[PDB]
């Protein structure tokens, strides 16, 4: 597992270190949306920060289940329950929690065990998937992941009202890749001196 | 004994501050006998697709809350595959595993009474004076998944004392002790099967007997979430989908 | 110390008033020598409060009919009581053809004879009677005008009890018939909180919202008797 | 051998003038092997609720009819519980039992060729001249349950001879001999599962090779009804219902 | 499993909120084989006098800290008898038991990534524009026991992503879970022995991935202490003491 940049928003020079974790905080209690991202490993997005995403770049096709572990880095006094859902292909980005919960999901309860693992089971029509891109190759999309507030981030007086979550992603034991190719990017502009 | 896990269908509930499990009237949900039945058509027992945990809306516990209630066959009639079967079939039958969850901190305090009241018929204040024979509206007798709030909890909005509500399968959520209540209810009715639309076998009552309290600075938002799972669901008398 | 007197039969097997029928000479209440009492034991507080301690109840019963004039005077008059199950023709007059009782059970007694007594079985199509039915009897839209039906369970509606002067002319005396019921072979399920407020109507638990009294007695301070 | 009964699910078909049963490519429908599969999620096998006989629209055989066709996964996507599963799930897999029925009298005559053509791709007349690269509309490539009529049956609207259509699982309905055709088709595709919406595994063709004829006075309305039942249906990749 | 004790030499470490122990690359430190060696002189294996716990400086975790690093053979070259042997001998070899400790309270929060990066070569910002071939000073490549602070933790000051730093023996210190990290590292190099002065086998990185936070009133000083012990230390090639 390597850190998954779910919060791939900040591009500022001083704010690069904050793409490594996303916020969670006290809400209004209406199952608010927390974060969202495509589950596609070899696609431009959050997975590009992971070792898995990088190694994928060297192979045309992959197959297997993926897993994402979320670690809560709030304080010991902070409590809460989240609902991480995985929406297989065809399902548009769920508009609300009541829609997201209809797919593969897991209700996460914060406690002594800081992390929880969302397994993105291999649910495909084809035996292998080529890298998904916008357009026609979106045929190989894996689906969407979305974190919702099951209940709410609760905290006492004296404890921070905002905490962060760090997502770590990797592949399962049934993961396989085939057909070597070059990564989409070449880290060089002019001749290297 | 303080920790527990409830797995049914493709859903799992976890808890580390439980207070055992109550089995209403000492009976586990079961299917209908061949001698207790009348409907001759073979029923549908969808199993895993309907016997799983459904999490309904969340309520906010305030220092001034009075309490809420949910009628049961009802709360689920418009949710998941259970709802579809309840709409397509005339007859329905099933037990339930109710798990009310509410956590706070070691510095918050309060006690909720979580009880199951069979045939929970709602009454009205009768125009205040008691001379007007008014009746509770559909929105109040069958509130759906959003539940409904009690206006006069002392009499359970039905002219009966809440102090005796403990003669019914119940459990308490005392913040200094546990953060959830689990009650398993068997199918209770004078008939082997009945309509999931017209009849509500029982009602779930969550009422604050000891007010919530804490010092300013501790998180003020304390939710109460209701999760419930049907058990041994059976449906019969198939036709088109009916909403009510 | 025995626990026998607290069994359901010991508790409920005691005849109590559940009905009262008037057959006056002149008035606006059954002045034609006949009456139709809708069988409902929910018209009197004592008997009603006891049974409403439970949600469901299955039992046989013993009905006794005490008849006399409004002064308690025993008069030489012949009456006819008839049980009219739901669906049977309810008599519209003292000389109605329905009094032929070719199939309905009837009892002919004189007020000079000891009160008529009879045994009744458990005749509900349900497995037990419900003192409380949280629902409606029919489908469809439930508008303001029909809220009258909420809590009405037909499985508890056993029919009508009819009375008349066995004759074709007006009776010479004003009559009253008190109906007593004694439950036997009792089964009961699901206990509930006991009635807290005064009863107002038969088909429902309405209470006077402006006169909501405490369950019991009160005092000045919590630290003084 | 002339009489037969096909029972599957809660539906039964009867016939007293059949001509045996054809099993496409000598293989019965079966479920997907554990080594032929890729999707890792556990599939749904609804069985009796989807593997039953569905009777689609009826067509009228006229002395001038050209023929019709139905694309298969498609014809059922908006019908019964099969349709619901086909809409809620991404992946679908199944075989079919197709029963085309058409009866007349001992004084009517005509012959229908009932065949199954896998991957039945439709072509266009290319603007007549053949210089315009036009394509068949959605209404024609996936006609639904109403089927679609052939404009140029000789070439099957795809530039291929109908005279060779018999290399495909087929059967004939010769009015003087039989009044129905039964063909059982296994799941055929280069993938273990596929979308029931975007892909049509095969097409059912009903074409009059010998024109219908009779003398004036004999009933002139001769219908052709299509009844079909899925077999060994499996679905996977659950999500919300998608129509297309 | 949450409690542990590490005794080696005349030093003992205690902990009641640990998270198991990591053994880098699944190998325990060991001495050099007779077939993997080249230097013919008999080495010194001082044992207890050098294989013990040395506690280096303490760092202060601030809500704005970026992270620090320590090069290892180095941090100890001027401490205790280990340092003396490292100075008097040309060749050195050994594994390490690293124990990073940092405690807070049940009301503080934050997460530190404690990792071991072999051959941790430091790069420079190249004058910002990237046209100047500048190099890191001795004070930065070999910071000694005081460690050095990261200027650009995202790229580990070496143009490589910290998000992938977990492919190296690591452990986290999540204040709500544990208050220390223990990593055991074997001798890793392409040579059986090497200079403890010119070469740094690996670097210890302690970086805040989830910022430290707490409410005003809770103690604001949260230290991070580094304790480490050599293991299976061997030295050879004796001469006079050399500092660098």
């Amino acid at each position: 597992e390597t850190i998954l940049e779910v919060n791939n928003v900040p591009t500022n020079a001083t704010s690069l270190m904050e793409r490594l974790r996303f916020p969670v905080s006290a809400q209004a209690g209406k199952g608010e949306l927390c974060a969202v991202f495509r589950a596609d490993p070899g696609r431009d997005g959050p997975w590009q920060s992971t070792m898995l995403g990088q190694l994928c770049g060297y192979y045309t096709q992959w197959s297997g289940s993926l897993e994402v572990t979320f670690m809560f880095t709030g304080s010991f006094m902070a409590t809460g329950k989240m609902l991480i859902a995985y929406t297989p292909p065809g399902g548009p980005l769920p508009k609300d929690r009541a829609t997201a919960m209809l797919g593969t999901h897991v209700i996460w309860d914060f406690g002594l065990q800081s992390s929880v693992t969302l397994v993105i089971p291999w649910i495909s029509n084809t035996h292998y998937r080529a890298h998904a891109r916008d357009g026609v190759f979106d045929y190989y999309t894996t689906g969407l992941v979305s974190i919702w507030y099951q209940t709410n981030y609760v905290v006492p007086i004296g404890a921070p009202n905002t905490a962060y979550i760090i997502a770590l992603a990797a592949a399962q034991k049934n993961f396989t890749m085939k057909l070597c190719k070059d990564t989409s990017h070449i880290l060089q502009t002019a001749s290297i001196q | 004994d303080r920790v527990a896990q409830l797995t049914i269908g493709n859903s799992t509930i976890t808890t580390q501050e439980a207070a055992n499990i109550i089995v209403g009237y000492g009976e586990w949900p079961s299917y209908c006998s061949d001698d207790d039945a009348t409907a001759v058509d073979k029923p549908t027992r969808p199993d895993v697709s309907v016997n799983r945990f459904y999490t309904l809306d969340t309520k906010l516990w305030e220092k001034s809350s009075k309490g809420w209630y949910w009628k049961f066959p009802d709360v689920l009639t418009e949710t998941g595959v259970f709802g579809q079967n309840a709409q397509f079939h005339y007859l329905y039958r099933s037990g339930f595993c109710i798990h009310v969850q509410c956590n706070a901190s070691k510095f918050h305090q309060g006690a909720l009474l979580v009880a199951i009241l069979p045939e929970y018929v709602i009454g009205t204040v009768a125009g205040g004076t008691g001379t007007e024979d008014s009746h509770p509206p559909y929105k109040q007798t069958q509130p759906g998944a959003d539940g409904f709030e009690l206006q006069h909890p002392y009499v359970l909005d039905a002219g009966i004392p809440i102090s005796q509500l403990t003669v019914c399968p119940h459990q308490w959520i005392n913040l200094r002790t546990n953060n959830c209540a689990t009650i398993i209810v068997p199918y209770m009715n004078t008939l082997p099967f009945d309509s999931a639309l017209n009849h509500c076998n029982f009602g779930l009552l969550v009422v604050p007997i000891s007010p919530l309290d804490f010092d300013q600075g501790a998180t003020p938002v304390i939710p109460i979430t209701i999760t419930l799972a049907p058990m041994c669901s059976e449906f019969a008398g198939l036709r088109q989908a009916v909403t009510q | 110390h025995s626990t026998a007197e607290t069994t359901l039969d010991s508790f409920f097997s005691r005849a109590g008033l559940v009905g009262e029928i008037d057959l006056p000479l002149e008035g606006t209440t059954n002045p034609n020598g006949y009456a139709n009492w809708d069988i409902d034991i929910t018209g009197y507080a004592q008997m009603r409060r006891k049974v409403e301690l439970f949600t469901y109840m299955r039992f046989d019963a013993e009905f006794t009919f005490v008849a006399c004039t409004p002064t308690g005077q025993v008069v030489p008059q012949l009456l006819q009581y008839m049980f009219v199950p739901p669906g049977a023709p309810k008599p519209e007059s003292r000389e109605s053809l329905a009094w032929q009782t070719a199939t309905n059970p009837s009892v002919f007694v004189k007020l000079t004879d000891p009160p008529a007594q009879v045994s009744v079985p458990f005749m509900s199509p349900a497995s037990a009677y419900q003192w409380f039915y949280d629902g409606y009897p029919t489908f469809g839209e439930h508008k303001q005008e029909k809220d009258l039906e909420y809590g009405a369970c037909p499985n508890n509606m056993m029919g009508t009890f009819s009375v008349r002067n066995v004759g074709s002319s007006k009776s010479k005396y004003p009559l009253v018939v008190r109906i007593y019921m004694r439950m036997k072979h009792v089964r009961a399920w699901i206990p509930r909180p006991m009635r807290n407020q005064n009863y107002l109507f038969k088909a429902n638990p309405n209470y006077a919202g402006n006169s909501i009294k405490p369950t019991g007695t009160s005092r000045t301070a919590i630290t003084t008797l």
